[PDB]
């Protein structure tokens, strides 16, 4: 069982979200953790399903919210919904007031966003409630179903996230097929080659992070240089759902077989994640 | 260097809009002379519609041989100088493009707005000469000059069937007659000379035409957002001459429709 | 003839709109009293007829002589498209006039706007008319008077734009529910259930029947809610049970109009 409240424009900030997951993955997993996780996870059936991993605390943006399940040998819960109806059922309450969100019983168990809202009209009560449809996950399922994991090959600093989608949604007018091409001179290269046409973006003038190990000065070395590799139009979802520039944007390609994207702006971090071919 | 033609801008919008102001079919003829580029639509061989942009517009204009000819997907061209941008600013779009003897036809573009500058390099190709298609320039009957503003907004009535231009004979005031003919519903639009600033009349017979609305639709919707001249020919056919006046930070642009069948 | 001149013009492309979501085909009746509007579903399970007192027009007619059918059918398509897509397009004030005519093609709908006049001719062929005066009483023991406005509040939660089924219900005690639902739920099967429910004075008028629901489709509702303009006062009067409608009023100065959807 489980039961949380939202009061503050928190309650915006976290609509905004759950459109923001709503609009870059259909039928997300969300896991009630202990006092301060709240995840959302995608990747049913659908192979891996791309990935995307997206850790908000509810510890900043709640004034109570418990948290406990008959949870066999731990008290971390999962459980997965229709990306919509936690959306849909948001954006009635971005207008004032408070909004209960907690587990049914019978009446096919669901997640029960209580939602209440402002009545000007001298002293009337007004209250919606909306009903996600869900399922709690297996036992085992829990393992199997993680998306963290910490990777290095070449990280950089990503444009105006904006300016770079103006981009996409011409490019798959003319192909499906995607490159990226970063740098160590804050280079950026999206690419597209047809026989008929070939389409290329240089996107000059960024940054790029520094990492460390056990030693006495900067780092170690290896004996890598620029970095390629293909696509499709799953870099145009992730994209999509970006209309708060993010205040910190990244890009780390991996060694031509991934493509990581670290996206946290103010609280909320958000990871996701392409495969490379076809 | 060393190409059939090199044209540089500052400003991309003033190819794009007019270039976008006659993109129907899939692809079309740009002919290129020493005085700019005439790029042209040719439909199902009762419509042109061409498109000619003088030089004095590109910032910078240069062609070895009086010949430059050749086909481009007009719709994956488009589509590239607007690689980025249904909304602008202060900032501004730049186009760059380099063609020669029969391979390659690059493009390139770069947009500045408040932080990083980003180039972009276009390379489509050529496809065939087609088959050249040139209509009238016999005699003219009546001309008439319309309004930007309210002749768009006539069109708002969606009928997708039939078209009638009309004309009329008076000592002083006229009368020009657009009339649709679908199911159930006949429906007639016509303007009469008070308040004509640019908008001049040239009824000197009367005369009434017949013309296939299926040809001309693009037309009026995709490049009349700016004022007109109808003008319906009597020489070697009976046909309709819309030519539009566009412009971008004020220059002398144009494009052309001709166009004329009988019913169907 | 009836001229709606002005602001008015709107509130009957507003009007016509309204009945353009209830079915495909307009039943314009004059009548002395006033233009009506008649309109019945595609199903004949739900009327709509929004009327009109000659004051409100510029001029109007409909006098007794004859047994003549002075009733004009027409598909709503090709009338709210004349309707909807004209004077939005207001330019500093025009006028319109629906000049019905007695002998020969049906409708004539014609629009001044300045210089350059549009006039579309509605042939309502077909030779048919349905008739009769339904002023269905106060049959429902069950009244409730809301500014339109608060009902709206009551369909914004809920509001997918696709809910057939909503359930406007008096139940608990003197709180009006308006849940929806449908029961099926196997491994895939699927149903989300969303409750509006709303203060007991947040309306005028609710007469108290503890526990009925009525379920009819929002589709049809929406369409005399959307005409929630001007701060309107709307009024459901329903019956118990299925068979028996509710009736969605509409009171107003020169307006009157009447929404009967049937309750499944």
């Amino acid at each position: 069982f489980r039961a949380k409240i939202v009061d503050g424009a928190c309650l915006n900030h976290f609509t905004r979200i759950s459109n923001m997951i709503a609009k870059l993955a259909k039928t997300c997993t969300l896991r009630i953790s202990p006092d301060k996780l709240n995840f959302i996870l995608c990747d049913k059936l659908a192979n891996g399903g791309v990935s995307m991993w997206c850790e908000l605390e509810q510890e900043n943006f709640f004034n109570e919210f418990q948290m406990e399940g008959v949870s066999a040998e731990n008290n971390e819960i999962y459980l997965e919904l229709t990306s919509e109806n936690l959306s849909r059922a948001l954006k009635t309450a971005q207008n004032a007031r408070a909004l209960k969100i907690k587990l049914t019983n019978k009446h096919f168990p669901c997640l029960t966003v209580s939602v209440e809202l402002l009545s000007m009209s001298s002293s009337s009560r007004i209250v919606t409630h909306d009903i996600p449809i869900k399922v709690i996950p297996r036992k085992l399922w829990k393992d199997l179903q993680e998306p963290v994991v910490p990777d290095p090959d070449v990280s950089i600093y990503l444009p105006v996230l904006k300016t770079m989608k103006s981009v996409v949604e011409k490019m798959k007018n003319i192909s499906n097929h995607l490159v990226i091409e970063a740098n160590l001179d804050g280079e950026l290269n999206l690419k597209i080659e047809t026989e008929l046409v070939c389409v290329t973006t240089h996107f000059k003038d960024l940054g790029n992070p520094p990492l460390a190990s056990e030693s006495t000065h900067e780092d170690r070395n290896v004996e890598h240089m620029a970095e390629v590799h293909i696509d499709i139009r799953k870099l145009l979802q992730f994209l999509a759902g970006q209309q708060v520039n993010p205040t910190k944007a990244l890009c780390n390609i991996v060694n031509n077989k991934m493509v990581h994207f670290d996206l946290l702006h103010e609280d909320v971090s958000l990871q996701y994640f392409i495969p490379a071919l076809s | 260097d060393q190409y059939s033609l090199v044209a540089s801008l500052d400003n991309v919008r003033n190819l794009s809009t007019i270039l976008k102001a006659i993109h129907f079919r899939e692809h079309a003829t740009c002919f290129a002379t020493k005085n700019g580029i005439k790029v042209t639509v040719e439909n199902a061989k009762c419509v042109q519609a061409n498109a000619f942009i003088q030089a004095g517009i590109f910032q910078e204009f240069k062609v070895q041989e009086e010949s430059v000819t050749f086909r481009i997907n007009l719709t994956v061209l488009l589509d590239c100088l607007s690689i980025f941008g249904s909304s602008p600013m202060p900032g501004t779009l730049t186009a760059l493009r380099m063609c020669y003897q029969g391979y390659g036809y690059p493009l390139m573009l770069f947009l500045e707005e408040g932080g990083v500058v980003t180039v972009c390099k276009i390379n489509t190709q050529e496809p065939e000469e087609t088959l050249d298609f040139d209509f009238c320039s016999t005699n003219v009957i009546n001309k008439i000059i319309l309004q930007s503003e309210g002749l768009r907004e006539a069109f708002s009535e969606l009928d997708m069937t039939s078209e009638v231009l009309q004309i009329t004979m008076s000592p002083d005031k006229p009368y020009f007659r657009l009339s649709t003919f679908g199911n159930a519903g006949s429906s007639h639009l016509d303007y009469p000379k008070d308040s004509d600033l640019m908008e001049a009349f040239h009824c000197n017979q009367t005369q009434v035409n017949r013309y296939k609305i299926s040809l001309l639709k693009p037309s009026t919707k995709a490049l009349v957002l700016s004022c007109k001249v109808s003008i319906r020919t009597d020489n070697r056919g009976f046909l309709s001459l819309q030519y539009m006046i566009r412009n971008e930070d004020g220059q002398i642009c144009f494009v052309e429709y001709y166009c004329c069948p009988d019913e169907e | 003839k009836c001229l709606v001149t002005g602001g008015n013009v709107k509130v009957l492309g507003k009007a016509v709109h309204s009945l353009s979501r209830i079915g495909d085909e307009l039943y314009l009746e004059p009548l002395e009293d006033g233009l009506s509007l008649r309109t019945v579903n595609s199903s004949r399970s739900a009327y709509a007829c929004f009327l009109f007192a000659p004051l409100f027009f510029q001029q109007y007619q409909a006098a007794t002589p004859g047994q003549d059918l002075l009733r004009c059918k027409i598909l709503m398509k090709s009338f709210l498209s004349v309707f909807r897509s004209l004077a939005m397009l207001e330019k500093t004030v025009e006028k319109c006039c629906i000049s019905l005519n007695g002998r020969s093609s049906r409708l004539v709908v014609q629009l001044h706007c300045k210089f350059g006049v549009r006039k579309t001719h509605n042939l309502s062929f077909q030779d048919c008319e349905s008739l009769q005066a339904v002023f269905d009483p106060a049959s429902c023991p069950h009244m409730l008077r809301a500014p339109a406005r608060v009902l709206g509040e009551a369909v914004l939660p809920f509001s997918p734009a696709l809910a057939e089924v909503t359930l406007g219900i008096g139940r608990g005690r003197r709180v009006i529910l308006r849940s929806y639902h449908e029961e099926e739920a196997d491994s895939t099967a699927k149903a989300m259930v969303t409750e509006m429910c709303l203060g007991e004075e947040d309306f005028q008028q609710l007469q108290a029947q503890e526990g009925v629901a009525i379920t009819f489709c929002l589709k049809e509702f929406r369409g005399l809610l959307s005409f929630a303009e001007s701060a309107n006062l709307n009024l459901s009067i329903h019956f118990d049970a299925p068979g028996r409608p509710a009736i969605f009023t509409i009171k107003d100065s020169l307006l009157d109009g009447h929404f009967v959807l049937a309750t499944l």
